[PDB]
């Protein structure tokens, strides 16, 4: 789907998980 | 899953329940993929050293779940099979190599606020995010240790890809590049792990690029639950990819 | 242990 993996209550509002930064942070490639 | 933590409303919304009809009971975890196919581990359906071969009426999908054990009434929606799909070179023999199938649902389902598709990777994505260190997520409503007990709610860990060389040398099971493993090691301090009951459920990444959610793996296999010196063992999607985009092409 | 589910969804 054109709007898989983008969740209702958090991508979709703007709203961001309480550990989601823990994975963003061990992507330490391409920033 | 173990030493994770609930998990928030809606924070794996393409989480599936795969629920035995009778006894009723959870068989496993699953992902939803679009609103007619879902995403599994093929030991979840088919595994003869413990006497487990189910079709299609045996089982259900719930969608949308939460709570473990409740009815979630206008939460939830429970969803017949139309086929199981197995890969056709699963190895139950040996070491679980290609732990894939798919389930086509009778019906669509309607996605709402807890009940959405995670995506597939690309090749590109996989490369980019495949990496040792590189965390991410699963989810399970398995048992919380390896020995005990079991979730009242959705449970939710991070873990770091490893180092296929120290996953290797982590296990006597012959490992194939259909299979990755995460989890912290001994000297990390962190621990977590999938368990019993997870298996079939989706380990996913937040592409950085962006910004979407990935099915990068499925709970598939480990020695034990989270223990040291051990990592879990996950289906590379990416690698059977080919496979499911023939098998959604041809039914 | 599983709260029963719907009749509909066991025809
Ligand atoms: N341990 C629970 C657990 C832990 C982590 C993960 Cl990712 C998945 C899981 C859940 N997954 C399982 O139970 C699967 C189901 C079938 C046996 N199994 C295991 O894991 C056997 N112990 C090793 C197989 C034995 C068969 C060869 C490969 C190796
Ligand atoms: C490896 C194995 O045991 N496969 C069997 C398959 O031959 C059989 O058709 C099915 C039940 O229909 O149960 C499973
Ligand atoms: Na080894
Ligand atoms: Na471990």
């Amino acid at each position: 789907e054109a709007d898989c993996g983008l969740r209702p209550l958090f991508e979709k509002k703007s709203l961001e998980d309480k550990t989601e930064r823990e994975l963003l942070e061990s992507y330490i490639d391409g920033r | 899953i173990v030493e994770g933590s609930d998990a928030e409303i809606g924070m794996s919304p393409w989480q599936v329940m795969l629920f035995r009809k009778s006894p009723q009971e959870l068989l496993c975890g699953a992902s939803l993929i679009s609103d007619r196919w879902v995403l599994t581990a093929a030991h979840c359906l088919l595994y003869p050293p413990w006497d487990k071969n189910f079709t299609e009426n045996d089982l259900l999908v719930r969608i949308g779940k939460h709570s473990r054990t409740r009815y979630e009434r206008n939460i939830e929606k429970i969803s017949m099979l139309e086929k199981i799909y197995i890969h056709p070179r699963y190895n139950w023999r040996e070491n679980l190599d290609r732990d894939i199938a798919l389930m086509k649902l009778k019906k669509p389902v309607a996605f709402s606020d807890y009940i959405h598709p995670v995506c597939l990777p690309d090749r590109e994505t996989a490369a980019s995010l495949l990496q040792a260190g590189y965390k991410g997520r699963v989810t399970g409503w398995g048992n919380l240790k390896e020995t005990w007990g079991q979730p009242s709610v959705l449970q939710v860990v991070n873990l770091p890809i490893v180092e296929r060389p120290v996953c290797k040398d982590s296990t006597r099971i012959r490992i194939t590049d259909n299979m990755f493993c995460a989890g912290y090691k001994p000297d990390e301090g962190k621990r977590g792990d999938a368990c019993e009951g997870d298996s079939g459920g989706p380990f996913v990444m937040k592409s950085p690029f962006n910004n979407r959610w990935y099915q990068m793996g499925i709970v598939s296999w480990g020695e034990g639950c989270d223990r040291d010196g051990k990592y879990g063992f996950y289906t590379h999607v990416f690698r059977l990819k080919k496979w499911i985009q023939k098998v959604i092409d041809q039914f | 242990d599983f709260e029963e589910i719907p009749e509909e969804y066991l025809q």
